[PDB]
């Protein structure tokens, strides 16, 4: 799909050429920058969601636990 | 994953296309991902998943304009790799940049200052935020710093800057701006830096206007679209925070053995919350029903406000002083849904609409023809006429009118094709058989014959107060309708009185009184007392023959003020300009600048100097001038201009 994005830009950038409009150059150092921020935001949702995740994980047993004491 | 991978994509790519094109990427991207049965959120909006309440509210505090356009913009600015390469031509990112990093100290420079490397050494040494306003004349020493060639030595962060070593600060940035919108960047440069593209489009004003209006109009059902913001950013907060409360004091775990489980009460108020959070959802739904009401009722005028803008930016092809800057535009708009003496009295949301956009179309005139010439006044009541001619919904498009009545001269006949009507001119003919051409035209020859009063209304002084009724409809005509019928009968049978039949044509959309203003000798007390800013400098373009100075110097008399002006003919006389101005900056007396189209750089010169330039509230710079192309289309872009 990354590959796809590229070559969708590519299409894009030749398409606006086509009908006369200005384009810009899409160089590889745009893919380069492209995975760069995919991974900053891939790692910073995640170290957010799931880190909150973990805290509904013990919260997940934490019930289990007032179960056992209802039990008892 | 999909989302973080659709956000990345349209952060790294799509700075530089407009708002269509973004769109049509994101959708080809979602179509591909979907087509890869890749999971991706599609409710959320892009603007909102890469920013946060605060970081927006921020934002707005610092001129953001409303647009999405911008919205993403700003998203771009904050996070990024590569150091951004701002493209605005309106000069509403600079403002916004300045005030979003005041607190930072952020220094403006340009290239063609020659203090720009020793400033650049300063936002590398003290860790200062810097912009750039002119890169288009690149100097090549922020390869390295582009490219962030770093040395990691020692505890050292050093960079090659020409023959010297220069250490980095983690707080540095800069930021390149070009006001160009059409320059071509070499490849290197669109490598090495991303763009962030501010040009105002079509869509980007439409929806800019469409929000101020909703800001400013309707100010209860304002805060009821900011409490469709606060349902998001307070209800939703209120309950998760609630539920994080709940949980921790349940994990007290006090009181071992006893039932000390009374959490039940904070368990009722997560439903409370809960519901209202849901209702409010389907409070949304009544937005795709109320809300979008109050937004579709406004969609009209912020179309015809965007048609506005862009007349004017194309007015700038029929002459070179016609440079109307968005910012005049935006003023415009802000005397219209601000102090309008014409709301005052008016609370109904539909007749404040009608009233607000009546004084639209009059003050745009009314500002717009002050600083354009008297042949070209019609011209530019006959495109606003079209405007709200488009606008009204009622009456048809009339696109087969205008269309032969701008095209009319390019339809080729022949000697055959003309008939010969008695009483009736060779080129008379012509045109009685082109506009023939039309469907409801059809008939005229037959009418043109048997018509007994044609002699005494072909040869009368004012024909276009009486114009017969030739055409032959089905059905009855608009009163507009039948203006531009009649239009068309001037045009082909007396094109003589076509100018002046077109302004009753004006007068049949726009008002009779649409033009009385233009008639009235030009009021420059209330002029310069409010509606033009200090910064601003007052331009009087007279043509040859015609001096300006009197009507100022009279208009500074009764108002009691000292006004010191200089004749621009030398260096002798640069040296008192500059002089005056610096005295009157701070002293709030006015100044004037004669004959400045002799010194066309030195023009230029002037125009950067008052634009990072604060002067007191009294502060008027008056420059009288020559209409000639000498003249730089920076002053006129960043000035009122009068004729």
């Amino acid at each position: 799909s990354c590959v796809f994005v590229h070559q969708t830009l590519h299409q894009a950038n030749a398409r606006l050429a086509k009908r006369g409009g200005r384009t810009m150059a899409i160089t590889p150092r745009h893919y380069l920058d492209f995975i760069n921020h995919y991974a900053n935001l891939f790692h910073e949702k995640r170290s957010e969601l799931e880190e909150q995740q973990m805290h509904l994980n013990v919260g997940l047993r934490k019930i289990k636990e007032t179960v056992d004491q209802v039990e008892e | 994953a999909g989302d973080c991978l659709l956000s990345a994509a349209f952060i790294a790519y799509a700075g530089y296309f407009d708002q269509q094109m973004r769109q049509n990427l994101f959708t080809t991207w979602s179509h591909h991902l979907q087509q890869a049965n890749i999971q991706f959120r599609t409710d959320i909006a892009r603007t909102e998943y890469l920013s946060n309440a605060d970081e927006r509210l921020r934002w707005q505090a610092s001129s953001l304009p409303a647009d999405d356009l911008c919205t993403e913009n700003a998203i771009m600015l904050k996070r990024f790799n590569r150091y951004p390469l701002i493209i605005d031509p309106s000069g509403q990112a600079t403002e916004f940049i300045m005030n979003e990093y005041k607190d930072r100290k952020i220094t403006r420079t340009s290239f063609l200052d020659d203090a720009f490397r020793k400033n650049l050494e300063s936002a590398l040494r003290f860790g200062n935020p810097l912009l750039v306003q002119d890169v288009e004349s690149y100097d090549p020493v922020l390869n390295p710093v582009l490219n962030r060639e770093v040395r990691r030595t020692g505890g050292r962060v050093l960079i090659t800057l020409g023959d010297q070593d220069i250490d980095l600060s983690p707080s540095f940035v800069i930021f390149l701006s070009t006001r160009d919108p059409t320059v071509e960047f070499p490849p290197d440069l669109c490598s090495r830096v991303t763009f962030v593209n501010f040009t105002v489009t079509r869509s980007s004003l439409q929806s800019q206007c469409l929000n101020e209006v909703l800001k400013a109009e309707r100010p209860d059902v304002d805060e009821k679209r900011s409490d469709l913001l606060k349902l998001q950013g307070e209800f939703q907060l209120r309950l998760r925070q609630l539920e994080k409360s709940l949980l921790q004091a349940l994990n007290e775990v006090k009181g071992r053995i006893l039932d000390d489980d009374t959490i039940i009460t904070t368990l009722e108020n997560l439903k409370r919350e809960a519901a209202e959070v849901t209702r409010k959802v389907e409070e949304t739904d009544i937005v795709m029903q109320e809300v979008e009401t109050v937004s579709q009722q406004y969609l009209p005028l912020s179309t015809a406000c965007s048609s506005i803008y862009f007349t004017m930016e194309s007015l700038k092809q029929i002459h070179f002083l016609y440079q109307y800057s968005l910012q005049f535009f935006l003023d415009i708009y802000h005397n219209v849904l601000y102090e309008n003496p014409n709301l005052k009295g008016v609370t109904d949301h539909t007749q404040r609409l009608s009233i607000i956009t009546k004084d639209l179309f009059q003050v745009a005139f009314n500002r717009v023809a002050r600083g354009m010439l008297h042949q070209d006044h019609i011209t530019f009541a006959m495109l606003l006429a079209r405007i709200k001619l488009k606008g009204t919904v009622g009456e048809p498009t009339y696109d087969a009118e205008f269309q032969h009545f701008l095209r009319g001269n390019e339809i080729v006949l022949s000697a055959g094709s003309t008939p010969r009507i008695q009483g009736l001119t060779v080129e008379q003919a012509e045109a009685v058989v082109r506009l023939s051409c039309l469907p409801a035209f059809k008939d005229l020859i037959a009418k043109v014959q048997a018509d007994e009063q044609f002699g005494i209304w072909l040869d009368s002084s004012s024909p276009e107060q009486t114009v017969p009724y030739l055409w032959s409809e089905e059905t009855p005509a608009t009163p507009i309708g039948q203006a531009i019928h009649r239009l068309l009968l001037i045009q082909a049978f007396r094109p003589d009185r076509l100018l002046a039949m077109a302004h009753m044509f004006v007068s049949t959309n726009l008002g009779e009184s649409f033009m009385s203003i233009m008639e009235q000798p030009l009021d420059l007390t209330h002029i310069v007392g409010t509606e033009v800013k200090p910064n601003t400098p007052v331009l009087m373009c007279s043509v040859p023959g015609y001096d300006a100075s009197g009507h100022v110097e009279d208009l500074a008399a009764e108002q009691n003020t000292q006004i010191t002006s200089i004749a621009i003919g030398s260096a002798e006389g640069f040296n008192q300009a500059d002089k005056a101005i610096n005295t009157a900056v701070k002293s709030g007396r006015w100044v004037m600048l004669k004959n400045v189209h002799l010194a066309p750089g030195w023009l230029m010169q002037l125009e950067k100097k008052l634009h990072s330039l604060q002067p007191h509230a009294c502060f008027r710079l008056f420059l009288t001038m020559e209409i000639n192309p000498k003249v730089p289309v920076n002053l006129l872009r960043a000035g009122r201009i009068f004729v």
